[PDB]
């Protein structure tokens, strides 16, 4: 689960 | 020429960016080194905006939480300003602390990460507040906005949201740096910067030639708010009936001497808006409810930051000299 790239 | 605005420097800090190396102003030419992107999880959303989403997160290299401004699109200019004035600013009083600076390798977003502040929600946290508890945090916003006038920046964006409190800390950061600009004598500005109901009289005349003086009219509107339970204290439905809000209370003699000072041409739209109003007395606002958190000092400072001209308001420096903080313990 990713967003703007970063993973939560 | 005749038809000209007539020019204002700031009273204090004027030459200050001047004297510098030009790579301290000269925020275009500034070159980003990125971090690692990986380095960073998001474990909860703290704030969305049209400039920017915010998380809390985690460093994996080290457990530490921190927090991650993810800026929504915008000139690559816009972002290298606030980069650079957060980088000239770290480690001043009272000012956020950048740790670094990744970017999305798909989608190209770029991201800051921050210093986690505690925050409790000024809706929440304000109302709270002693008198001792708002002459404390004023005192502790005064040190940022003189730090970072003395550093040649004017902020452009004071108000509550952009204000992080720690209170189990008393520990105060002054946050968002992307309206920020560098104060060059003569040089005029963008007056849609700030917040509508934070904006300065020479934002909603169209004057300029404005300075960190700015920022006090900000700071002014968010004592009012604080000392008289009234968020926000003026409250204009736009940026025309905002300066009409303001003239109910100040009045219009000092805003037409102000307008007449400067030859600023007013907006023929306030024409059929604005009239004529009497200065009301800052006592008008005090009531049961408030009555604790209001003293002659409170007022006294309240006047001397809340003038149209620019001018004639408290630096951050002759605010934090004033009655009001001699109880704050220093
Ligand atoms: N370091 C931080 N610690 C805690 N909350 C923060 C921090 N930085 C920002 N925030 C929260 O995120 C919001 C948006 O961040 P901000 O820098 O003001 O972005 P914008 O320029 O989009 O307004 C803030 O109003 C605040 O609620
Ligand atoms: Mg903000
Ligand atoms: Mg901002």
């Amino acid at each position: 689960c990713r967003l703007y790239g970063f993973k939560w | 020429g005749s038809s000209g605005p007539v020019p204002s420097r700031a009273r204090v800090y004027t030459d200050v960016n001047t004297h510098r190396p030009r790579e301290y102003w000269d925020y275009e030419s500034h070159v980003v080194e990125w971090g690692n992107q990986d380095d960073y999880q998001l474990v909860r959303k703290l704030g969305r905006g049209k400039y920017s989403e915010v998380f809390e997160a985690i460093n994996i290299t080290n457990n530490e939480k921190v927090v991650v401004k993810i800026l929504k699109p915008v000139k690559k200019k816009k972002i290298k300003r606030e980069i650079k004035i957060l980088e000239n600013l770290r480690g001043g009083p009272n000012i956020i602390t950048l740790a670094d600076i990744v970017k999305d390798p798909v989608s190209r977003t770029p991201a800051l990460v921050f210093e986690h502040v505690n925050n409790t929600d000024f809706k929440q946290l304000y109302q709270t507040l002693t008198d001792y508890d708002i002459r404390f945090y004023m005192y502790e916003i005064l040190k940022a906005l003189d730090y970072c006038h003395s550093m040649g920046i004017m902020h452009r964006d004071v108000k509550p949201h952009n204000v992080m409190i720690d209170h189990e800390h008393r520990k105060l950061r002054l946050i968002d740096w992307g309206l920020a600009e560098f104060y060059h004598p003569g040089q005029e500005y963008n007056v849609r910067v700030a917040s509508r109901y934070f904006k300065g009289p020479e934002l909603l005349v169209d004057y300029q030639m404005y300075d960190y003086s700015l920022d006090m009219w900000s700071l002014g509107c968010m004592l009012a708010s604080m000392i008289f339970r009234k968020e926000p204290f003026f409250h204009g439905h736009d940026n025309y009936d905002q300066l009409v809000r303001i003239a109910k209370v100040l009045g219009t003699e000092d805003l037409y001497d102000y307008i007449d000072k400067y030859n600023i041409e007013l907006d023929p739209r306030f024409n059929d808006i604005l009239g004529r109003h009497s200065r009301k007395r800052w006592e008008r606002f005090v009531h049961s409810e408030n009555q604790h958190l209001v003293s002659p000092e409170a007022l006294d400072f309240l006047d001397k930051l809340l003038r149209y001209d620019h001018q004639s308001r408290l630096t951050a420096r002759e605010a934090m000299e004033h009655p009001y903080f001699y109880t704050v313990v220093k």
